[PDB]
């Protein structure tokens, strides 16, 4: 039960979760009972069933259902039983790019963003790679300015990464697949509930930045540390000793 | 067939409405219980849900193993609503049954009973492990250094994949056993009741496996009622059959007992302390203690200041006294001296029948020995050791070699035990209580002469024994009028031995009676008397041993009537016993000590 | 994270403190004199201070364990550097030791629950069998491609070799000269006798070792230990095993002829205040049975004896026996049993017999032969037993005649000799 309540609630990644876990149940027994049934292993056996069962209550989803040899084989079984930028012209689909997004362990709905971007403006494109590279760097840069606010060995390592899963070893071009989306993107009004979420604002503060650049000299520029900082860095020195 | 969603709810409504006397959910308090207990089990009465309706039974009958789909998740739907976060904690339920009717033999068994219900009858010997197995299952890959997801395995089958989430690839799969969750695993040996294979025929055995977290809930001698299912094994390496191609066949079996644990409650002790206390338990003592012969008062009391243990002690951790008491019996075998040491082992805790060689359990002794199964080499020891704060009984003393009578020496010595063999050394704690017998030369016990130069024991073992007791041929009328009458009637105030070892399961425990230095420089007045008078008469003397043993009686008694500390007009009771312990120990000669040394009396 | 639980722990190292005096940071310090690479700990030190890695390295030790390494490994580093500026490369994990007294729990009431958790116990000893090696880090090249690379394991003395670097498979030779392993033994467990059914013989288990938690043990020795119910491997099934964390013995079981020798300083004062006195030979006298009477004269030797003598020896090597024999005689009572009870808990390491030997004891040496490869060992003696000390016997009367030579042969030159078919023996006695 623990096991068909882990695969049943695996489709995502009301009466829909009941019925389903009713339906691989008695899907199951039928197929378990008789004497008919057999050389199956249970290393695969909750998944056309699942299909099935989603075929029966009411509403039925072909897509992100059965996502093979014997995925067709069992079906009818039991129903009888019973580098990147200079290539021109690429083609992407919904989860390519989550992948090359999920890459990150960035959240869905960032991805789910970026693939409506891609949908409604993909249209009139030489390369998307660029586009979508520069989306998800400007994620990146975004929602992961604490991090870095406190690891500049970060920005070296990231950059890293995306030169060479996309296989270059030149980047001035990834220089500009950021600012070029950014000079793109900048003004829409979700960007906006980003950037008002995350708070970077060129990667620094509001209630800094606006007496950084109205004029003024009480504007932090904090070359000087905290109180924390010095309050933990005597510990590194109180046991000086040893 | 697709009948679970009728089959489901109606015993689901069974399982919840289910009422027979005032209305009574029985099962309510089953669940509620297991909740409470964190509990892997339940048990369900066939006998009702057959009363009420038994193609239940038939569409169990068919493929039970397939009937039991509904029921343990059955089990969690109720658990869940009275107990959330239990299907988190116990992943899974198991059930058992009782009361079900028909009967076969371990060799009534035909083709035409299998895949159903079977319920036999035999005995749990021959218990091997408690061994683990799978459950759930998780992976080390090594074309990717992740995982596998949870799996259930079938009761019929191992299990091996080769495709992967990442990719199609058969690479090499290895089990993560640092991660995965397991279950309990026995196989049993089951053999037929030899008290009714009937005449020239053999009983037929069987083999048994036993799960569901219930593994070693039975012990070698046990008479038991598994009721289960039946089946054969399809264990590979099969095409190599020649004869016919037949296989064996194995019982699944659910349900589980030992019919066909000792302490002590609150009023248990109040009884206890009530009647200890009250006026002279002990002459009830001696009429309860073993009514297996009329016999004879003077040895059931020695023996009976055997059973309790008195008290050890150390004077500061040397000069060590031995708490617990010995006994030694001898005479003609025409009288029952094989009889009560054995009902003493099956009366007291921790008791022991040992032997010397022929129907005995082991050796007396002590050594390392291999074993049947994948010899595991063990350290048994003789059933001395067994009892290092009881008894160890035995029967036919003399009958013994060298060895096995110098460890006895050794055991009434020092009270531990020492191993010079086979890369091992060692000693333990021996402090046992000693019991035995023997057998005289000649029948009779030869009346005239002493007890050393009659029978051929040597003394310096024989002078442990606070205790040594002898009768001979009991040759009057009223011999015959009562043992005849009483061994005939066999075939035509005392208090429940359960009570007795539960006394002294109480006894062992708490009352550490003490002596009180009042009025004892009596026992060097008595002392010094007694050791005079002996030259006066005697041969042999009697010496200090007979005085310590006289103490360790005295507090035996304080144990048994349960009083705090020593009474005065008991060790009256003590001394007398090893007075006239010393009387028949002896000469004709010593007639004279018997006028002499009766005004201690 | 795991470092939040790294820093929760190394905090415990240099930030713990009880009784006013810091407890492991100096122990460290000593053990890296000692060149020990281990430690000890208590666990019950660590409920106090912190609860944020006790409920998981409970349910989940594995997991948290070779952090703790790592963490030790990290102290190591800065405080070698330390204290190499301050007085006067290669610097290997150090092998954790803990130890508790919180429970025991024994054998028989364990079941297939709580495995892969950890366990308290008690049992006795049996298996002294061999050091088995385990490799650390070894180092390897191909064949065909001569491509040096390398491999170091952790704990389990998971993976295998490189399947592919044409070559094809299997590669790769294993260097030894510039390869490191460790040792490790099998070792058994069974329960206390005593506390057993009447009837079965009794069920055993066995465990695995490492470096320095090596060859504490010899059999007899009643110990408790502390580890992890791992697995390896009828239908389908694996083998129940246990790993080793924790160990602790009494400290001195049956009398260990490698004793202490070199005594604290505290005690030398008192004992040259009873060195000085004029009262030392009637206060032993009043002393050695306190609870008995008379015969002090016979007390009166006792004192000569325990003491020895003249170890002499001479150019030739007929040496004089350095102690003395003694024989009382006489009659039941008149302590002549008890004194002999008592002179054992007074000896150092010495031995009490009966005669005949006793059950399972030769009274010299019996021997015979391995339970594997039928090979010849020297097993026993309860005159070697005692190799410099006191030999205790009741009942001198009835020795056999052969059991009676060589003890007759030990009281004046104390020195038995056995040349059974291939073994030829001079085994001192000295006793
Ligand atoms: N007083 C008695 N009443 C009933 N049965 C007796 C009596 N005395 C002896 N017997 C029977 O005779 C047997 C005597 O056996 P026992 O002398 O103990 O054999 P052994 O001497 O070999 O131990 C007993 O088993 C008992 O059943
Ligand atoms: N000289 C003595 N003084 C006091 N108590 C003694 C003396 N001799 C023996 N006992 C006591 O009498 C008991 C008998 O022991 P012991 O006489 O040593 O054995 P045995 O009688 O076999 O030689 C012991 O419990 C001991 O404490
Ligand atoms: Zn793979
Ligand atoms: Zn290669």
């Amino acid at each position: 039960q623990h096991c068909v309540a882990e695969v049943l609630r695996l489709d995502p990644q009301s009466g829909y979760l009941k019925k389903l876990t009713n339906a691989t149940s008695i899907l199951y027994n039928t197929s378990l009972n008789k004497v008919m049934l057999k050389q199956d292993e249970e290393v695969a056996r909750c998944h056309i069933c699942a299909y099935i069962a989603s075929q029966k209550m009411n509403e039925k989803h072909m897509p992100d259902l059965c996502y093979p040899k014997k995925a067709k084989h069992l079906m009818n079984l039991f129903r009888q039983s019973l580098s990147l930028l200079v290539k021109k012209y690429c083609k992407m689909t919904t989860e390519e790019i989550i992948r090359l997004c999920n890459d990150f362990e960035l959240p869905r709905e960032v991805a789910y963003k970026i693939v409506d971007e891609y949908n409604i403006n993909a249209s009139r494109l030489v390369c998307p790679w660029q586009l979508v590279c520069g989306l998800v760097l400007n994620c990146t840069f975004i929602v992961f300015n604490e991090r870095r606010r406190k690891d500049p060995r970060i920005d070296h390592f990231i950059v890293s990464k995306m030169c060479s899963l996309m296989l270059t070893s030149k980047v001035d071009d990834v220089i500009e697949c950021v600012k070029l989306v950014k000079e793109l993107i900048i003004g829409e009004k979700w960007f906006r509930d980003l950037q008002i979420r995350y708070d970077d604002f060129d990667g620094i503060r509001y209630d800094e930045i606006i007496f950084r650049k109205l004029g003024s000299m009480l504007q932090t520029t904090n070359i000087l540390v905290t109180d924390d900082q010095y309050n933990i860095w005597k510990k590194r020195i109180e046991m000086d000793l040893a | 067939p697709n009948v679970s969603r009728t089959i489901a709810r109606e015993l689901k409504s069974f399982l919840l409405e289910y009422t027979d006397e005032t209305g009574r959910s029985v099962y309510g308090a089953r669940i509620r219980t297991l909740g409470e207990m964190n509990s892997e089990s339940l048990e369900v009465n066939y006998r009702h849900l057959a009363e009420s309706k038994a193609i239940l039974a038939l569409f169990l009958a068919k493929c039970p193993e397939e009937m039991l789909k509904i029921f343990d998740l059955v089990a969690m739907e109720a658990t869940e609503l009275h107990y959330p976060d239990y299907a988190r904690i116990h992943s899974e339920i198991h059930v058992r049954i009782s009361d079900f009717p028909t009967i076969y033999s371990l060799r009534e068994l035909r083709e035409s009973n299998l895949s159903s219900l079977v319920r036999v009858t035999g005995v749990v010997t021959r218990r091997t492990g408690v061994f683990p197995q799978l459950k759930y299952v998780k992976f080390n890959c090594l074309k990717c250094g992740s995982i596998l997801g949870p799996f259930f395995q079938d009761s019929n089958e191992e299990i091996r994949i080769s495709f992967c989430t990442n990719c199609k690839s058969k690479g090499p799969f290895r089990v993560n056993g640092e991660k995965t969750v397991y279950r309990n695993y026995q196989r049993v040996t089951l053999q037929e009741a030899p008290g009714t294979v009937p005449p020239g025929r053999l009983p037929r055995h069987r083999e048994v496996i036993l799960l569901a977290d219930l593994v070693d809930v039975s012990k070698p001698g046990e008479e038991v009622e598994v009721t289960g299912i039946y089946k054969n094994n399809y264990d590979g390496n099969l095409n190599a059959k020649n004869g016919f191609p037949v296989f064996a066949t194995i019982i699944e079996a659910n349900s589980i007992k030992r019919r066909e644990v000792f302490s002590w409650t609150e009023e248990e002790e109040r009884e206890f302390r009530k009647i200890s206390r009250d006026r002279g338990i002990i002459d009830k003592i001696i009429s309860s203690m073993a009514p297996s012969i009329y016999g004879h008062r003077d040895i059931k009391t020695a023996v009976a200041c055997s059973l309790f243990g008195g008290v050890p002690k150390n004077v500061n951790g040397k000069h060590s006294i031995r708490g617990d008491i010995n006994v030694l019996l001898l005479g003609d075998p025409g009288t029952a001296k094989s009889q009560i040491l054995k009902y003493v082992e099956k009366t007291a805790h921790r008791a022991v029948f040992a032997t010397g060689q022929g129907a005995s359990a082991v050796g007396l002794t002590a050594s390392v020995r291999k074993d049947p199964i994948t010899k595991e080499w063990t350290l048994e020891g003789g059933a001395l050791v067994l009892a290092d704060k009881g008894v160890c009984l035995i029967d036919e003393f003399d009958k013994m070699n060298d060895q096995d009578r110098t460890s006895i020496h050794e055991a009434m010595e020092q009270q531990s035990i020492s191993i010079s063999k086979a890369g091992i050394v060692t000693t333990l704690q021996a402090r046992c209580s000693i019991i035995a017998a023997a057998n005289p030369n000649g029948g009779r016990y030869n009346s005239t002469l002493p007890l050393a130069q009659n029978v051929s024991l040597t003394e310096p073992i024989l002078s442990r024994f606070d205790i040594l007791c002898v009768v001979r041929d009991l040759v009057d009328e009223e011999a015959d009028e009562r043992l005849a009458t009483f061994v005939v009637d066999s075939h035509v105030s005392p208090i429940p031995q359960e009570l007795l070892m539960k006394y002294i399961h109480y006894a062992r425990t708490k009352i550490y009676p003490k002596l009180h230095q009042m009025d004892m420089d009596k026992v060097s007045r008595v002392y010094a008397d007694l050791r005079r008078e002996s030259i006066s008469t005697g041969s042999f003397p009697i010496t200090v041993r007979h005085l310590e043993s006289i103490l360790r009686i005295a507090e035996s008694f304080a144990k048994m009537r349960l009083s705090e500390f020593v009474s005065s007009y008991d060790l009256d009771r003590a001394i007398k016993v090893v007075v006239d312990s010393f009387v028949d120990a002896q000469k004709v000669s010593v007639r004279r000590q018997l006028r002499r040394s009766f005004a201690i009396y | 994270d795991n470092t939040e639980i790294i820093k929760s722990f190394k905090n415990f190292i240099l930030e713990f403190r009880l009784d006013s005096q810091f407890i492991y940071r100096d122990q460290l310090r000593n053990n890296i004199l000692v060149k020990n690479y281990s430690l000890t700990v208590n666990m019950e030190h660590l409920i106090g201070y912190n609860e944020d890695i006790y409920k998981k390295l409970s349910d989940e030790p594995s997991d948290i364990i070779p952090l703790f390494e790592t963490a030790i490994t990290q102290v190591a580093k800065r405080i070698s550097i330390l204290s190499r500026a301050q007085s006067a490369n290669s610097l290997p994990t150090f092998q954790l030791i803990l130890n508790s007294n919180a429970n025991q729990i024994p054998l028989r009431d364990l079941d297939s629950e709580h495995v892969s958790k950890i366990v308290r116990l008690s049992g006795i000893i049996i298996s002294t069998s061999v050091l088995s090696s385990r490799a650390t880090y070894l180092s390897i090249m191909c064949r065909n491609c001569r491509h040096t690379t390398s491999i170091t394991i952790n704990n389990f003395n998971t993976v295998s070799l490189p399947r592919s670097c044409n070559c094809g498979p299997d590669p790769y030779i294993i260097i030894h000269e510039s390869s490191k392993f460790i040792d490790q033994q099998f070792l058994k467990l069974q329960e206390i006798p005593e506390l057993v059914p009447v009837g079965e013989m009794p069920r055993n288990l066995t465990m695995t070792c490492d470096r320095y938690l090596t060859n504490k043990v010899i059999p007899g020795t009643r110990v408790t230990i502390v580890g992890i119910y791992s697995i390896y491997n009828g239908v389908a099934i694996r083998t129940p095993y246990i790993k080793i964390l924790g160990i602790q013995s009494d400290v001195e079981t049956s009398s260990i002829w490698n004793s202490v020798t070199m005594f604290t300083e505290e005690e030398e004062e008192e004992f040259l205040q009873l060195s000085r006195n004029p009262k030392l030979y009637e206060i032993l006298t009043n002393s050695i049975a306190p609870s008995i009477f008379g015969n002090e004269d016979i007390k009166k030797a006792i004192v000569c004896l325990l003491m020895g003598g003249s170890k002499k020896i001479l150019p030739d090597g007929m040496r004089l026996r350095g102690d003395i024999n003694v024989l009382l005689l006489g009659d039941p009572g008149t302590a002549k049993s008890q004194l002999l009870k008592f002179v054992e808990k007074v000896s150092p390491i010495a031995v009490y017999t009966s005669g005949k030997g006793s059950s399972a004891a030769g009274l010299t040496a019996s021997v015979q032969r391995d339970p594997m490869t039928r090979e010849f060992y020297l097993e026993g003696g309860a005159m070697v037993l005692a190799d410099g000390g006191v030999v205790c016997i009741d009942e001198f009367d009835k020795m056999r005649d052969e059991d009676r030579v060589a003890i007759h042969e030990a009281m004046e030159q104390q020195t038995i000799s056995i040349a059974k078919a291939g073994i030829t023996t001079v085994l001192n006695s000295r006793t």
